[PDB]
């Protein structure tokens, strides 16, 4: 009886804006998985001189004392921090926040990619959708519980120079020897700061939870950072013709991540072979279309194709019949979202499945406080 | 073709 | 007279830093401060250390100086106007005068007020002997704080501010701070913790271009002390001053870009093989250190360092020795490493006896090319003969009048305090005074081989308060110059019954030097005793009256004038339109909405939203009744969050660069002319940030290929 439904990944809509997005708020992950709402320890502050770059840094450096605290959580893409930022935001005005769909940045940016990179490529996930009256789209971990240590290596190296141009205090208030002793500081994951952006594509309202990695210029207090913030991005060599063509499909993906969420700026370190810091490049989030349209063609077409089929996508989320029943305290339908084979796959997870009674009933998707929250009206 | 991504003005709400 | 000889080492050494300045000459009455700068880019702000200009408008190469202090009044507001149609600053202007000095300078202030009043006896004596009968000369003495001179400056230059901000249009977003004689500490640290307490914001622009208006070869080391490179000085040209061999209307003017004096710098210090990193900001930090070792307000010279230009190239030839022996360099934002001061010291010690040497073969080559006492002009320097062996013994003995059995414990005690102040000098300057009452006790200095046994010394400072302005006076005034006082304290400088008559001393011995054929000589005047000074002086104060009890107070506010500006209805409406009549609340303000930050609070002078403004000289001025116009409010600077850090700043963005790779390798290989009173006019240089990205193109960069392939 339930909804079973197919889209084609290389059909496109007619959608080329998103409406200006605005900051409702945002929270800090602890690396204990306390969410700190309205906390801002963990927002980091942009210094690296150019004469940095003279010295010899290593982005090796350090990989074996490595803090990945993020393999350790219970719920790794948990929406607890984002639905709890936003009830403090309604608490204060009375009412919902009026929008069709709540998710993560990167959720969205794993959708619009499938038109344009393959399953294996694109690293597909299974992503699963319940109401409650909109849309909660979370995705379903990894499940692990250019090869091996060299892949591992090349994903410590991002992580690393992330904490190398950057300070956990604004430059005016960091003392002389917490810059000098920079270099030897030891390198974590899973503590992250993640500001929560209202924005939208076509008629469809959107929420995005968005990690940040620092604050370029300042900070301005009570009020929305959004043109603040900036994108620091992970490194390779360029020394030959055919090395313009695999960083430019980077910054395609780069310039997708920045643009969903209204951050202004996106840096580039680049290295040599081993994994010596060679240099480090700015692009403004504006520049990337313009400069990928002039220096390779069929690349720099893609920026409207993917707000084109964004359009497509969450128009047919709504339109693939999910019910949007308003009342808080009727009865919820809950969904799988996969891609296969150049169509994305959508079916409900019926009363007789091992997740249908948990998402329902239980913790797995929305938080029991946000429950009370929304149903207390 | 000059067209290129851009934002709209929000409904002001 | 010649060019000065450091301005002769700047043009030999590093002849890029200087260029002419541009002016445009329109003969209408000027409108067009608003125009574009021909000098080459805009300047956000400038600073005027305005002793500076009331010392060449009172005092003139030309024959008549001006001869009423109206006039010298009238005379400064030409001149400050001259200097802002030169440099159009577009967000803020500083006016900063001399207030009262720390302890350190006030005896070197004293010796100089003493000597130049017995000058004027000399030529009074000598118009008393030609005799426009009684006409004396205007005692140069009236320009220091507290006089009713300064009190004078003081409204005009508030009245003068207001007149260009109510009547030009140029000036409807320009800030304009005064910072009065009534406010103490010297122009100079005035203007420096104003731009170190800008720079603390977190949200400055790390690309203001800034400049300094002044005399002072100093402010060269300043201008690199502040590490913002978008740095350029405003001098009178003294190359013209030599090659004019007829009126201040055509008198020209140089910029000198501390911008390009890096770009020098960065090849002159470079050292190869350091066991640390190399940097340039800490390596301008010891060659600054150097430049105050050995020239200086507050402490007397080494003997072996007599000339400051040829000193710091010895001084610098040593560093390059020392430091890759060194753990770090000698100098961290404003602190000595006194282990490395010690070495450097130790290795200029063994240089000394031969630095004797070389000066008396040179003086003697000088020579025939061309062929203590209770008063008067002496010289001690004859019996000691530092080019002939065991003048150690001699030098101390004969400057001290000391037998040789405590020639040790005057040793230890001579380089204790020596590297104190050597301390106190760096602190000054890279933080601000660490104690207004810290002086350097003796008339000279120790031989760079006494300076050992200190490397584990412990350095330790309290700002005591700043002087009031009498104890100031009363400090370094002698009884000559008594009229600028109150009639009261007259009487303690010039009664043979006063408590204090020892500290005046009609006449004193002054010590000829190095046996300098000048007036370079040292005045022997005795040290105050400041705990006596203060309880004379202060047992008077119950005798003013509230007329001379106003001129005494600290002008704990500075003040700041605005006119319809960017921030002119939310400063008018918290701190005018009040909620009760009181001056309670105040106003913080942050640098991104106007170009300025600080704290601002109601005027204390009695400003009113609709009163009057009249000038106090009689030039034919408007009394511009113009408070409508204008707010003016009580101003403070936002005090540091922490120690102010030697570091460029978040996107700092270079000008292009001027040097070719020749001028590198040149200073890198010391490759030994101008004709440069004319070939100066060849440099023009471009000012402010270049391009838009705080990043070179360097190989191994996705946008870096694009332009190294186009280059090619
Ligand atoms: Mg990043």
């Amino acid at each position: 009886m339930g909804v079973s439904a197919n889209l084609f990944v290389k059909q496109r809509g007619s959608t080329t804006a998103l409406k200006q997005p605005k900051e409702i708020g945002f929270y800090s992950r602890t690396k204990d998985e306390e969410y700190l709402i309205s906390d801002d320890t963990n927002l980091n502050y942009y210094y690296l001189p150019d004469a940095e770059l003279d010295r010899k840094l290593d982005l090796s450096s350090g990989f074996q004392k490595f803090k990945d605290y993020y393999k350790d959580f219970e719920d790794r893409c948990s929406l607890r921090g984002l639905l709890e930022t936003i009830e403090s935001s309604e608490r204060h005005k009375g009412k919902k926040i009026n929008a069709d769909i709540i998710t993560f940045r990167g959720i969205a940016r794993k959708l619009i990619s499938c038109a344009f990179d393959s399953p294996s490529f694109n690293t597909v996930d299974l992503r699963i959708v319940s109401f409650n009256g909109q849309l909660f789209i979370k995705e379903v971990p990894e499940a692990v519980n250019g090869r091996n240590i060299n892949q591992d290596l090349n994903v410590f190296t991002g992580y690393k120079f992330e904490t190398l141009a950057t300070l956990s205090n604004p430059l005016q208030y960091t003392p002389r020897e917490v810059i000098e002793k920079r270099t030897k500081r030891i390198v974590s994951h899973g503590d992250e700061y993640i500001s929560v952006v209202r924005t939208g594509v076509g008629n469809c309202k959107l929420i995005l939870g968005a990690e940040v990695d620092c604050i370029f210029d300042f900070k301005e207090n009570g009020r929305d950072n959004l043109k603040h913030y900036a994108e620091l991005k992970c490194t390779q060599q360029v020394a030959n013709i055919s090395d313009t063509h695999k960083f430019e499909r980077k910054l395609f993906r780069t310039w997708l991540q920045c643009f969903l969420v209204g951050i202004p700026r996106i840096i580039y370190g680049f290295k040599d072979d081993h994994y010596v810091l060679k240099t480090v490049e700015e692009f403004s989030t504006e520049e990337v279309p313009v400069l990928l349209k002039n220096n390779n063609p069929q690349v720099g077409s893609a920026c409207l194709e993917a707000i084109k089929w964004y359009g497509l996508l969450t128009e047919w989320l709504l339109k693939m019949i999910p019910r949007d029943e308003d009342p808080h305290s009727q009865i919820r339908a809950f969904k799988l979202v996969f891609e296969n084979n150049h169509l994305r796959l959508s079916e409900i997870e019926e009363s007789d499945e091992e997740y249908s009674g948990l998402i329902d009933g239980e913790h797995i998707l929305s938080n029991g406080f946000k429950e009370w929250r929304k149903s207390l009206k | 073709d000059n067209i290129i991504p851009t934002y709209e003005v929000g409904d002001g709400d | 007279m010649g060019v000065p000889s450091f301005f002769r080492w700047l043009s030999r050494k590093y002849p890029k830093i200087i260029s002419p300045v541009l002016e445009e000459q329109p003969q209408v009455i000027l409108p067009l401060d608003y125009s574009a700068s021909n000098p080459n880019g805009e300047l956000d702000n400038l600073y005027l250390d305005m002793n500076g200009i009331v010392h060449p408008c009172s005092h003139p190469e030309n024959k008549p100086p001006p001869e009423t202090e109206d006039e010298m009044l009238l005379a400064v507001f030409e001149y400050t106007n001259r200097v802002l149609n030169m440099a159009r600053p577009r967000k803020v202007l500083v006016m900063a005068v001399d207030g009262v000095a720390p302890r350190a300078k006030m005896n070197q202030q004293r010796a100089r007020r003493f000597r130049s009043a017995r000058d004027a006896q000399i030529e009074n004596e000598a118009r008393e002997e030609i005799m426009v009968r009684n006409k004396k000369t205007w005692d140069s003495n009236a320009i220091t704080p507290g006089t009713p001179f300064m009190d004078k400056l003081a409204a005009a230059l508030r009245y003068w501010t207001a007149f260009k901000l109510a009547t030009d249009p140029g000036w409807k977003n320009l800030q304009v701070i005064i910072s009065d004689a009534t406010v103490p500490g010297e122009g100079e640290h005035k203007i420096m913790n104003f731009i170190r307490s800008q720079r603390a914001d977190p949200e400055y622009n790390p690309n203001t271009t800034h400049c300094i208006y002044g005399l002072d070869a100093d402010l060269i080391f300043l201008g690199l002390a502040t590490h913002e490179p978008h740095f350029k000085i405003l001098r009178e040209d003294v190359f013209a001053q030599d090659n004019r061999k007829k009126q201040n209307s055509e008198q020209p003017f140089l910029w000198l870009h501390i911008n390009v004096l890096r770009e020098y710098l960065s090849a002159e210090l470079w050292v190869p093989g350091l066991p640390f990193t190399f940097d340039l900001e800490r390596a301008i930090d010891d060659w600054v250190f150097m430049c105050f070792f050995c020239g200086n307000d507050f402490l007397p010279h080494l003997p072996c360092l007599d000339v400051r230009e040829n000193s710091i190239d010895i001084l610098l030839d040593i560093w390059k020795v020392v430091l890759p022996k060194l753990k770090t360099y000698m100098t961290c934002d404003g602190v000595l490493n006194l282990p490395s001061v010690e070495t450097l010291l130790q290795h200029l010690g063994s240089r000394e006896g031969d630095i004797f040497k070389t000066r008396h073969i040179q003086e003697a080559r000088k020579k025939e090319a061309f062929e203590g006492p209770k008063n008067g002009v002496f010289d001690t320097d004859e019996f000691v003969k530092l080019f002939e062996p065991g003048y150690h013994e001699r030098y101390y003995t004969a400057k001290f009048h000391v037998t040789p059995q405590d020639i040790e414990q005057l040793r230890k005690d001579m380089v204790k305090c020596y590297i104190e102040g050597v301390a106190w000098v760096l602190m000054y300057y890279y933080q601000g005074c660490a104690s207004w009452n810290w002086f350097y006790p003796y008339h000279y200095a120790p031989l760079a081989t006494d300076f050992h046994g200190f490397s584990h010394l412990e350095i330790k400072f309290e700002e005591g308060t700043p002087f009031l302005p009498y104890e100031q006076l009363m400090s370094v005034l002698p009884a000559a110059s008594g009229h600028a006082l109150p009639k009261i304290f007259r009487s303690l400088m010039s009664e043979p019954d006063s408590e204090i008559i020892d500290f005046y001393p009609e006449e004193f011995p002054i010590d000829m030097n190095g046996k300098k054929m000048s007036w370079q000589g040292i005045a022997l005047l005795p040290f105050i005793d400041q705990d006596r000074l203060l309880t004379a002086v202060r047992a008077q104060y119950p005798l003013l009256s509230d007329a001379e009890r106003a001129r005494n107070i600290r002008g704990e506010p500075v003040l700041l004038i605005s006119n319809k500006n960017a921030n002119y209805e939310r400063f008018s409406k918290k701190l005018y339109s009040k909620e009760n009549n009181n001056n309670n609340v105040v106003v913080k303000f942050q640098h991104f909405k106007s170009g300025l930050s600080g704290i601002v609070s109601k005027d204390v002078e009695g400003f009113e939203l609709n009163g009057k403004i009249v000038c106090p000289i009689q030039g034919g001025s408007l009394p511009n009744l113009s408070t409508t116009l204008i707010l003016k409010m009580s101003y403070r600077l936002i005090p540091l969050p922490s120690r102010n850090k030697s570091i460029i700043l978040n996107g700092f963005i270079p000008s292009e660069p001027v040097l070719t790779a020749y001028d590198l390798d040149s200073i890198m290989y010391k490759y030994n002319r101008w004709n440069f009173g004319n070939d100066l006019k060849q440099n023009i240089v471009p000012v402010g940030p270049k391009g838009i990205t705080q990043y070179k193109p360097r190989t191994g960069g996705y946008r870096a290929f694009f332009y190294f392939a186009e280059l090619s």
